[PDB]
């Protein structure tokens, strides 16, 4: 990007410095902050096992000293499978990790349950003729702790002064 | 006093998360209690029965009764039938055949019948409907007649 | 010296994410099984060209999902610590379970959504459809090209409403 | 810390009114969709085919 004679250095939109001019040689440079992003941990039960696969989010794998590089990020600790399951414990965009084959940790792209094809035809009707009873179930939460907290015991600590203060 | 307002306010939002699980919860207990809902997979997952609360701590807890088909036979079937030039329909069901005859049968669970005018109501002429099929169509007011 | 305030920010955003998954996997897998349509389309008359999805594409996206999807700065927030995590479902998978929706109701008509996908030829489906608003089933068969003509028409109207203005979308493009 | 715990606020809020549209989606993609309708004005506006 070419600025003009005078002009130093640019902006965004939200008025954070993007680029800059040398002084020495008038050459022009871009500033892009260096990396950071969030360590997260999959692990399954501690009573289960004790291997866990560390995520990092949004850093390219070269810059973060088994890897795999998911658009979440980089993940080390887990290996690849190239066969689809249910999800055991979601990651990002597409990928969930599991604890099976001892066990390892695997990640794997996640199966849209399973797959199943019907046959239309200009005339076939399918008639059920045996049927079941099931009972399902489902839980709905209908109100929480009713509760009551009085200001000037809690802000103070039963004093004058400070009852006098909070006035 | 930062801190205590920030724990009011939590509170207000979540107060309001629950009052629209009380409220869809006090419907439930009237469409799928006391009464059959025909709302699909409202009340369970499949067609419904009827329904059974129970209590729980700061909850309730529903076993909903569900009636689902299990197993599928394939046939052959034709969206009218022709006797005499005149079409004829199912009043209520499908018409399914299984390679020699017709028969006429529920949505829902397989119970073959002869095709007599008891159950079928005519209309129009039978040369502007497709997929139509020849049949015969048996007529239950005839016999008694002829034993006299 | 300011005590546990970053904490319950984190907590309440990382809720947040949660929530959204979830909204998303609640709204779009209602299905379990990935049904898909026939090779063939003796859908008794019916032009469902538009919303099936098409192979001549690099998404399995439909006509009107990639209508409306061309139809609706990263780093410039992303200066101080505001990351902007992906979401779970990728935009694929939520146009998969889009077309196994389209591909059971087409097919099997309703009966997908208690038990097992049962066929049943779409022309006798809309017939148990009029037949549940009150106008018995001989008005569909009698008049069946005619009401193919109407249907086909109709969509043939709003692909071009929603490629004139670019208001039709505004309740997501407020988003 | 005030400008940042009004933006976290905002969010919680406006954070559940999609909640109010994810449950109502959700629902219409359970009647209309995988079935007929007799809800007036519910889904769609006359009487309801698929
Ligand atoms: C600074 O000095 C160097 C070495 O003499 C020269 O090459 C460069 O052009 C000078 N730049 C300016 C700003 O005068
Ligand atoms: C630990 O896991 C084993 C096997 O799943 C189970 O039998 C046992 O009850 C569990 N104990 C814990 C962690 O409570
Ligand atoms: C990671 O870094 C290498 C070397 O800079 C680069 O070639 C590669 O494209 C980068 N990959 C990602 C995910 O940005
Ligand atoms: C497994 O997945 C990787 C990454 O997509 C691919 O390169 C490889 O060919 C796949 N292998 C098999 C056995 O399908
Ligand atoms: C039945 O459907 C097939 C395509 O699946 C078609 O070739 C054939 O002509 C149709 N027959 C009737 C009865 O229309
Ligand atoms: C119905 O016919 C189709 C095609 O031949 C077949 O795949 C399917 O298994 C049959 N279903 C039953 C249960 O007869």
């Amino acid at each position: 990007k070419k600025f003009l004679p005078f002009q130093q250095f640019g902006r965004d939109i939200d008025d954070t410095t993007d680029a800059v001019r040398d002084p020495q040689t008038l050459e022009i440079l871009d500033i892009t902050p260096c990396s950071f992003g969030g360590v997260s941990v999959i692990t399954p039960g501690t009573n289960t096992s004790n291997q866990v696969a560390v995520l990092y989010q949004g850093v390219n794998c070269t810059e973060v000293p088994n890897v795999f590089q998911t658009r979440a990020g980089c993940l080390i600790g887990a290996e690849h499978v190239n066969n689809s399951y249910e999800c055991d414990i979601p990651i990002g965009a597409g990928i969930c990790a599991s604890y099976q084959t001892s066990q390892s940790i695997i990640a794997y792209t996640m199966s849209l349950g399973a797959e199943n094809s019907v046959a239309y035809s200009n005339n076939s009707i399918a008639i059920p003729i045996n049927f079941t009873i099931s009972v399902t179930t489902e839980i709905l939460p209908v109100s929480m702790t009713k509760t009551s907290v009085d200001c000037t015991m809690y802000i103070c600590g039963d004093s004058t002064e400070c009852s006098n203060l909070l006035l | 006093l930062q801190s205590l307002q920030t724990y009011v306010t939590q509170q207000l939002i979540r107060a309001a998360e629950i009052r629209a699980s009380a409220n869809l919860a006090a419907t439930k207990m009237s469409e799928c209690v006391l009464g059959q809902s025909k709302r699909v997979d409202f009340c369970g997952k499949g067609y419904h029965l009827m329904s059974f609360p129970q209590s729980a701590p700061h909850g309730v807890v529903f076993l909903h009764v569900t009636y689902v088909p299990a197993q599928e036979k394939n046939f052959t079937t034709a969206p009218a039938i022709c006797h005499d030039g005149k079409a004829h329909f199912p009043r209520e069901g499908v018409f399914v055949s299984n390679g020699t005859h017709w028969f006429v049968t529920q949505r829902n669970f397989y119970e073959p019948q002869i095709i007599t005018t008891h159950n079928t109501f005519v209309s129009g002429n039978c040369d502007v409907v497709i997929g139509i099929v020849n049949n015969t169509v048996y007529d239950p007011l005839q016999p008694e007649l002829d034993s006299f | 010296q300011y005590g546990s305030f970053c904490t319950q920010l984190n907590r309440a955003l990382t809720g947040i994410a949660v929530e959204q998954d979830k909204n998303t996997q609640e709204v779009f897998a209602q299905v379990k099984q990935i049904y898909k349509t026939p090779p063939i389309k003796d859908f008794g008359g019916f032009n469902f060209s538009q919303i099936l999805p098409d192979p001549s594409k690099p998404s399995k996206r439909s006509f009107i999902e990639d209508l409306l999807f061309n139809k609706v700065l990263i780093c410039a927030q992303k200066f101080n610590g505001l990351n902007v995590l992906p979401p779970l479902l990728t935009d694929e998978m939520i146009a998969q379970y889009t077309s196994a929706l389209l591909a059971g109701t087409i097919t099997s008509g309703w009966t997908f959504g208690a038990g097992a996908a049962l066929q049943i030829p779409f022309a006798m489906q809309m017939a148990y459809r009029f037949n549940g608003i009150g106008v018995t089933q001989n008005v569909l068969y009698e008049n069946q090209k005619l009401i193919a003509n109407q249907f086909n028409s109709a969509i043939g109207k709003i692909q071009d409403s929603l490629s004139s203005t670019a208001s039709a979308l505004g309740k997501l493009q407020d988003v």
